RNA sequence: GAUGAUUUAUAUACUUCGGCAUACGU
RNA sequence: ACGAGAACACGUAUGCCGAAGUAUAUAAAUCAUCA
């Protein structure tokens, strides 16, 4: 039996889908003025200063460093050799927005391009992300017969003017923003892919109620928890946590959180969900869970979301609310 | 006798992916690459794989031992009735359109799709480096079907279109579930090598 | 058969090469590994140009991490990276390039191990 | 007196009776034949062969040592040189007889099969007719020899015939792959002193029979081995036809004779163009 | 009695790939291995395996038993009515500028593409090792034809040509129908290397 | 009267199979040995085959119910002919560079190639195995040509290199149309090994 | 040679799988597959090269997971793969290849 | 007020299978 | 005046048929470091 869907994803929120591309400091310039970055490409960059000899300087400015060892940006350079932006044009691949939250820019993930350089939805990380709600739904990854059937296809091309990049807060006490930006498909963007489902061993109805009861155990169990946190006060006031209750909800890309992505927090109790997450990101990460006495009132601690100044709005990294249309 | 050639070109609408051979596994970089050729390193599709997909879809569609019809069309190995497979499926070759287009556009023949697998019980990931063919890559396919039967021939395309048109709705290559292997056939000419035969009014969509 | 020595040689009780965590060799790394698939995509021993100005500008991420930390400035001193690359350059020999490559990943390969 | 050595680079088809068994050896008459047609072919004097000259029949040599056909006064067929002294006087021991027969293999026989295509050569359309020839395929340094009697210029006579032979080739099939040798001259001293020995006995070197007035008085006191001997006239001008030479019986080598007789050399042919001589004139070698 | 010798370069399309004998019990490397020369262990090309896909092409052009032109070009052996076979086909070698060209900038001389065979029941996939040789490859052809009786050869050579195309249309060796064997004729000349037959008029291609 | 040598060496252009028959017999094994030594198990050839094949080559160079010519250098053992051949083609044998050499890098003497025959009734294929001589192979020839009458030489050698010529165009051995038993001569001194006749003024090739 | 040390070790070398011993096997084939193509008995620079990338590959298997780590050194791999370069001869290379065939056939009983 | 820093780098499977294993002519 | 001479172990024959490098798999987790 072969059904074919037009599924329509609307973001909500600002999704990444990673590509560990973790470009540095000195692959971007960011105009503190414009609220945007220009993303250069390193062979015309490194023509660039070999054609006038600018080389052999840029390599006693990156070592012997001028003072600070890691604040040594682009723009430092370019204000050393005082060479003007209005001719950067000629090796600058792209622009972009910049979203902070705090001023220049600490590191700029790069995410998921095809060959084209081009923007689309990856069709295993959504299927992923569907997976991830079925699994919670019944728990049963073990059946490798039955996603054979499910087929997921990657997403069209997106413009590159629909594009911005979103710096991570980590809400646990206030709203903390993080030393990274990820570049993000920005909200209310509607990404059209095909989910095919063969033999109906899923129907789309279980498969919302699916999505649906993820979500319900995801905000009953954990986000409720931020509504006391002065910081996640603050974010819902700024519209960061929608009640969006008995919905279709999905958590795509990089950045959503531990729970968004596992199906610990469904399969369980909310504590013993709670105590058995601390214990096993106490296994993970000492940096912070190691120096943890005592379980806090949330397993991520702090909810990850981010910020847009050109609203004054802030929204939280996953939501995106997923529609189907038979075809 | 005669025999005809079904001259068409592959465009990857989803990055296509099938596994190569003993590549050069390094530490950081491709995990599991695509075939490719040798003689120019260029990506390529192998026949086989296309005969096992067109296969494996017209048995679906018509069994559901082996299938009468599947077995006229793609060989019928068997103690008693060995019948000529009639579609000699090629290996479908990356285009000179494709190479010229990318060197034009400073785009890569191929993409490198960094997937994961995140095991979410520690969400502890797997980084997994793979690429694909890049979409828009155009690989030409030259068909070719024997006329065993001279009364059998257009039966015997009314599969062959399914075995082509469900196979634009249907992937190509590893982890096709995912989104790979995506793939629209274009200009597919219908032209007669051997024979007499009159392919005109034949038609592949 | 140079790394074998110098990573057995600054490795004790842990720290490895005064403080190289493998998260940062993997990000020295991943422009190697970048530039490896494109050596491999090429079927011409003679470097293009514009992959040889690719190759300057993975020295200048390696002096980058260098001037950044200093953990990643002695393990490009005490294997000799630099001159090495010099030698890529000047070569002009793809085999060279595909040479240093696997000598670069035998250090992580001895780091892990 | 000489010893004439020969190495085959090529196997060799030293038939008895049929085309498909091949021996080992070809007996004094064969080699005689051998002489006189290459003397023929050169178109040097025959009066040598046919008045000075002895021979003896081809005995094997295991790539030092010589042999000589057994004398008859169980399993072995050929004596090396160095154990004359001993076995006529009866002090070899049946042992040493065996250990001899399993260590001495001058070559290995082979069995060729082959096949005639000159029907199909005028009918396409018949088939090949297969046949076998047993041929004797001789071990490296391994060979034959024999020993030759008579003046130095009848000696430099047979040494340039020889000359010729070598190229001409032995036995049968020899325009197919066969016969061809190639000689050296080398004295034995060993060879020299079973020459020169003296005995009431005679053993017998060369397939010989005496004349119709000398063969009352040569069986007497004798023990040995009588051999028949044909084949056909291999001449290009004795017959329109090929014919079968008249058959002709002969003591075979290592034969005992009480009182020796000269020998003779027969002629064997009907009325043909030319006479064809059986060689009978015996070594002896007591 | 002329003896025409038709001699001329024959290039891999996809991958060639003629199986070999027993090999070893190799347990995961070179599950079928191309047949190769012994002298320079280079891929060769059979002239039996050239002959018999001609003769299965020819016979199979003609009578849709032994067809008599085929029967003619290859060999009649039968109870009464044998002719001898008058087309001696030999076998192939790497050219001198394909052995160089291929070694001048690394390129290998075979390709080892992996293959599966899942199944229908369990989908146990069963990989395959094949050897084909690298496309591109020039194989030296030096066909000979005895001219037994004049007044037909030209016809013959018709029907050779007629042959050589189907060999253009279709496969050598094992797997062709799965896009492998697919090979084209070149820089192909007719001269009389023994005899006095002209033929400057003969045309192969 | 002279005799005339005609050493020299022959090179196995490509497999060489010379049936021998009595060598193996079981199930797997070689279906058709190559002729070899019983001990020494170098392959040979024998000269009766060389002979026959330079016969047959030149009854059908000079007849295209017999021509004095190939009787004379073979042989005319008929009713009312009966010659002696001018001409004793010697067995050839592996020259001893060559054993060396196969030695040296490993290079077996003698290929075991495979063989299908399959059927045009079911085409269930049947296997076939055909022992022949490792291609590159060189054995020595040493052609005895006795000089019987003195003004024929320079007619006979030309007819003996024509034979020569005919035999480096046309295969020797079994199974040569499927392309096998290819041969060339090369290295060729015609001397004078007993008379007095010139032999630097030929020329066999 | 290979059937006592894969016998001896449920228990199969602690938390070995077919997969790990298969992806080690590729390397191996590839440089088996790569030798058959030569024609000479002494291996290339290029040969050496590859062979000393196929101990690279082998450290790092061995220090990502403790499996392959305690199956190659129970099975002397590290020396003999440094002797198939000492010795520098195309028939002990090809006699290595097999010991590890056998290793991973005796791992598939 | 600046800055990113660690952890996994493919894992688990199948590793060829089924068929013909030479016939017919002297 | 060689159990010899004349005599291709030769002729026909595809290592070929069927089989997907495929199945499963979110580039993700962590939120802290320094003044």
């Amino acid at each position: 039996t072969i059904k074919n869907y037009e599924v329509v994803i609307k973001t909500l929120g600002p999704i990444h889908i990673g590509s560990g591309q973790v470009m540095k400091k000195q692959d971007y310039i960011y105009d503190f003025y414009n609220s945007k970055v220009y993303m250069i490409n390193g062979n015309k960059l490194v023509k660039f200063l070999k054609r006038k000899n600018l080389l052999y300087t840029y390599q006693n400015f990156l070592r012997y460093p001028p003072k600070n060892p890691r604040e040594n940006g682009l723009k430092d350079y370019l204000d050393a050799q005082n060479v003007k932006q209005s001719e950067w044009e000629a090796f600058v691949s792209y622009s972009e927005k910049v979203n902070q939250g705090k001023k220049p820019l600490n590191d700029l993930h790069l995410m998921v391009r095809d060959g084209q350089n081009k923007v689309y939805l990856p069709g295993s990380s959504i299927k992923g992300a569907i997976k991830t709600t079925l699994v919670s739904k019944y728990n049963n990854e073990k059946n490798k017969d039955i996603y054979s059937k499910i087929k997921v296809s990657d997403s069209k091309p997106i413009d590159e003017s629909n594009l911005a990049i979103y710096q991570k807060i980590d809400i646990n006490k206030s709203e903390k923003s993080m030393p990274l930006y990820r570049e993000c498909i920005d909200v209310n963007t509607e990404i059209k892919f095909k989910l095919t489902i063969e033999d109906e061993i899923y129907s789309i109805n279980e498969i919302e109620q699916s999505i649906q009861d993820f979500y319900k155990n995801y905000y009953d169990k954990w986000l409720v928890g931020f509504k006391e946190t002065k910081g996640g006060r603050r974010f819902a006031l700024e519209g960061g946590i929608p009640d969006v209750l008995n919905q279709n909800i999905l958590f795509l890309g990089a950045g959503t959180g531990f729970v968004s992505k596992t199906t610990h927090y469904q399969l369980k109790n909310r504590k013993q969900a709670k105590q058995d997450s601390f214990e096993i990101l106490t296994k993970k990460f000492r940096g912070t869970y190691g120096k943890m006495k005592e379980i806090p009132s949330n397993v991520p601690v702090a909810l990850k979301g981010t910020t847009n100044q050109s609203r004054h709005t802030s929204y939280q990294q996953g939501m995106c609310k997923v529609s189907f249309q038979e075809l | 006798y005669s025999k005809i050639k079904i001259s068409g070109t592959i465009e990857v609408v989803t990055g296509l992916h099938i596994g190569g051979g003993g590549e050069s596994s390094m530490i950081g970089a491709i995990d599991s690459p695509v075939v490719r050729d040798l003689q120019t390193k260029l990506p390529i599709i192998p026949g086989s794989s296309i005969k096992g997909k067109m296969r494996n879809l017209l048995a679906k569609h018509f069994g559901l031992q082996d299938d009468e019809r599947v077995l006229r069309l793609f060989g019928s190995s068997e103690k008693g009735n060995i019948q000529r497979a009639r579609l000699q499926i090629s290996d479908a070759f990356f285009s000179e359109k494709t190479k010229e287009h990318f060197a034009q556009n400073d785009i890569a023949y191929t993409e490198t799709k960094f997937e994961n697998t995140i095991n979410r019980l520690t969400a502890v990931a797997n980084p997994r480096q793979i690429e694909r063919v890049t979409r828009g890559s155009e690989f030409d396919f030259v068909f070719i079907y024997n006329v065993d039967e001279e009364s059998q021939v257009e039966d015997d395309f009314e599969n062959i279109e399914k075995a082509i048109h469900l196979l634009e709705n249907d992937y190509l290559g590893g982890g096709g579930t995912r989104g790979n292997g995506r793939i629209q056939f274009k200009d597919t000419n219908i032209e007669t090598v051997v024979g007499e035969y009159d392919s005109t009014n034949l038609k592949i969509k | 058969t140079f790394a074998h020595e110098v990573v057995k040689s600054n490795v004790k009780n842990q720290v490895l090469f005064n403080g190289l965590t493998t998260s940062k060799l993997r990000n020295l790394m991943e422009q190697v590994n970048r530039l490896y698939t494109i050596a491999f995509n090429s079927n011409e021993d003679q470097l293009n140009e514009e992959f040889i100005d690719e190759l300057e500008y993975l020295k200048i991420k390696f002096y980058y991490e260098a001037g950044r930390e200093k953990s990643v400035d002695e393990f490009l001193k005490k294997t000799l990276m630099f001159p090495i690359i010099d030698r890529v350059i000047k070569k002009e020999s793809k085999k060279f390039f595909l040479d240093y490559c696997k000598y670069f990943e035998a250090l992580v390969a001895y780091a892990k191990y | 007196t000489k010893v004439f050595k020969l190495s085959f680079k090529t196997p060799v088809h030293f038939g008895k009776k049929r085309l498909s068994d091949g021996e080992m050896t070809i007996t004094a008459d064969t080699l005689f034949s051998a002489l006189f047609i290459e003397t023929l072919q050169l178109g040097k004097d025959t009066d040598w062969l046919l008045n000075d000259l002895i021979i003896s029949d081809t005995f094997p040599y295991e790539n030092e040592l010589y042999y000589l056909p057994k004398p008859l006064i169980k399993k072995l067929k050929y004596v090396p040189v160095h154990h004359y002294n001993q076995y006529l006087n009866g002090e070899l021991s049946a042992e040493d007889a065996t250990d001899l027969n399993d260590i001495f293999n001058i070559g290995y026989f082979s069995l060729q099969t082959k096949v005639s295509l000159i029907a199909q050569e005028t009918d396409s359309s018949a088939d090949s007719e297969p046949y076998s020839v047993g041929t004797f395929t001789f071990e490296p340094e391994a060979g034959l020899y024999f020993i030759a009697k008579g003046s130095e210029e009848t000696l430099d006579h047979l040494n340039n015939i020889m000359t010729a032979l070598q190229y001409s080739g032995l036995g049968g099939k020899r325009n197919a792959g066969y016969g061809q040798f190639e000689y050296e001259i080398i004295n034995n001293q060993q060879l020299s002193k079973l020459l020169n020995q003296n005995g009431k006995h005679s053993i017998l070197l060369s397939t010989a029979m005496a004349k119709k007035e000398e063969i009352e008085s040569a069986l007497k006191e004798a023990r040995y081995i009588l051999t028949k001997r044909s084949g056909f006239v291999q001449s290009t001008n004795y017959s329109e036809m090929l014919v079968k030479k008249s058959d002709f019986y002969s003591f075979s080598s290592g034969s005992v004779f009480k009182n020796i007789f000269n020998g003779d050399i027969f002629n064997v042919g009907h009325n043909g163009k030319h006479p064809v001589y059986r060689y009978a004139k015996p070594l002896w070698l007591e």
